[PDB]
């Protein structure tokens, strides 16, 4: 480009070409997971009377 | 499809030092050789790791 484009490119690049930072990312996933079940049952069969 | 060991780099130097790195990497298997899937085709394990440092 022209003189005047060329100190004019020369800035935009500059800027441009600026070292881009860099960036730790550290994520934590925490999952904690349990549970009671209960089957308590209680049958009663009776050949004279009935069963249950 | 190549999996194994891989490093696909494209490097780029700074003027001075501190070099641009775009980096695909990954270690990836195919399990055991005489082991299926619950799937239909083989699968992998891999470690990836796709970035520009």
């Amino acid at each position: 480009a022209q003189p005047d484009v060329m100190a004019e490119l020369e800035q935009v690049v500059a800027k441009l070409d600026i070292r881009r930072a860099q960036v730790l990312v550290e994520a934590i996933i925490v999952e904690i997971a349990d549970g009671d079940g209960l089957n308590l049952g209680v049958q009663w069969a009776n050949t004279n009377g009935g069963g249950t | 499809k190549t999996v194994g060991t891989k490093l696909v780099l494209t490097p780029q130097i700074n003027e001075g030092d501190s070099v641009l790195l775009t980096i695909e990497q990954e270690v990836s298997s195919v399990g055991k050789q005489a082991t299926g899937t619950d799937g239909l085709g083989p699968t992998f394990d891999t470690r990836t790791v796709k970035n520009a440092v």
